[PDB]
């Protein structure tokens, strides 16, 4: 989650 | 187009007690900072969100080990850790991980300084091991190893104009990414020894990477 | 020097029930064909006898793998073995195997048949694997390293000479070693599962190249 | 033993 929320 | 100038310039936007904990605590720090690198690759974040975590998630580890190898050449027999933290040939080697350090030491951060192997190629393995067109569920396995090829056909028209008398230079470059590869599975061994006994903290983000 | 032509030479010199008994037969067989292969490569001999014992038992692994994969571009969708028999994707995961078998499929051998790796290209990377540096123990590394800069330059020269218009064929192949190395740490830990449960007869080469 | 008889 925490991979997904820094990418965008 | 993959232009070497703005690998480079990805490479220069993210630089800067017990020794496990330390390493831990290293490898959960720079994984943010690690995609801030990524997001400024060429093309990486015009890719699908979720092969953007495919590439990250199959690639952390040896691009992690690449950066603190690269990062660790003016330190004399040792590793330079994230943290600030130096560890050498005898802390690790009371820490257990002895074998894989003297690997990290003659087959990476050794050749690495040998070769002067420079950010802008450094960059440039980082950017072809994080265009992995063999990493499981890639929705368009080609546009990544396409970007691949991009990536690694600027290297060497760099490294044949930066270094002409060296033409097995790019070669040389290429063929590290093996001992890279080992490497990395081993190091990734030690990580879940040091997770799954508990002896060692695992802060959140390093634990979503060693997690499903 | 390093002419292709003799490494091919080389290539072109030596070749010819239960999947896992299948695989343990096969590999002893193909163990002293390696042997044979590796003594006509240029200037392999030439290095001390017990270099060579380290080249040969740091490399047999990857250097069989890369064998039958190449040897199996012309199999659907399957692998086919020294022995003869042919492992598809139903025996390999009733074998306990399937994992194992869809990367070498995925990653080698369709990698291999799509880019239509020739033998003499297969050759030079099998010469590159056996002219390993970074075996531990070698007397003389840099010689060894050296020899390695010969194979890849006479590769780089053979594929801009036979494949002018694919600029990126010769970092292609290069490019498939990283994951021959792990493919071929996931063969090897297969092996001493086969192994330690004894429910594998072990033949005495492989015995002895499983041993330390 | 085997691998240094073969080699020679
Ligand atoms: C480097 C390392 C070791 C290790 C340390 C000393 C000697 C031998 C091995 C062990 C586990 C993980 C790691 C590890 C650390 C990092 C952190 C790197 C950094 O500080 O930037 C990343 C990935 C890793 O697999
Ligand atoms: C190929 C293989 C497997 C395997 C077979 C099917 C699917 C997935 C894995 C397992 C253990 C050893 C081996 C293995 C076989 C060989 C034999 C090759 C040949 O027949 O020439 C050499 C090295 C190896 O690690």
């Amino acid at each position: 989650k925490i991979l997904h929320r820094l990418l965008q | 187009d993959m232009p070497v100038e703005r690998i480079l310039e990805a490479e220069l936007a993210v630089e800067p007690n017990d020794p496990v904990t330390n390493i831990c605590q290293a490898a959960d720090k720079q994984l943010f900072t690690l995609v801030e690198w990524a997001k400024r690759i060429p093309h990486f974040s015009e890719l699908p969100l979720d092969d953007q975590v495919i590439l990250l998630r199959a690639g952390w580890n040896e691009l992690l080990i690449a950066s603190f190898s690269h990062r660790s050449i003016a330190v004399k027999d040792g590793i330079l850790l994230a943290t600030g933290l130096h560890v050498h040939r005898n802390s690790a080697h009371s820490a257990g991980v002895g074998a894989i350090f003297d690997r990290v030491l003659t087959e990476l951060v050794s050749k690495m300084r040998d070769m002067q192997m420079d950010k802008t190629e450094l960059g440039c393995l980082r950017a072809i091991v994080l265009f992995n067109p063999d990493s499981k569920g890639l929705s368009n396995p080609a546009e990544v190893e396409a970007l691949r090829e991009k990536v690694y056909a600027s290297l060497e028209a760099y490294c044949k104009h930066k270094y002409p008398e060296q033409p097995g230079r790019f070669a040389k470059l290429l063929l590290r990414l093996p001992a890279l590869r080992s490497i990395g599975l081993k190091c990734l061994e030690h990580l879940f020894f040091f997770k799954l006994i508990g002896d060692t903290p695992i802060d959140t983000f390093l634990m979503e990477m060693l997690e499903a």
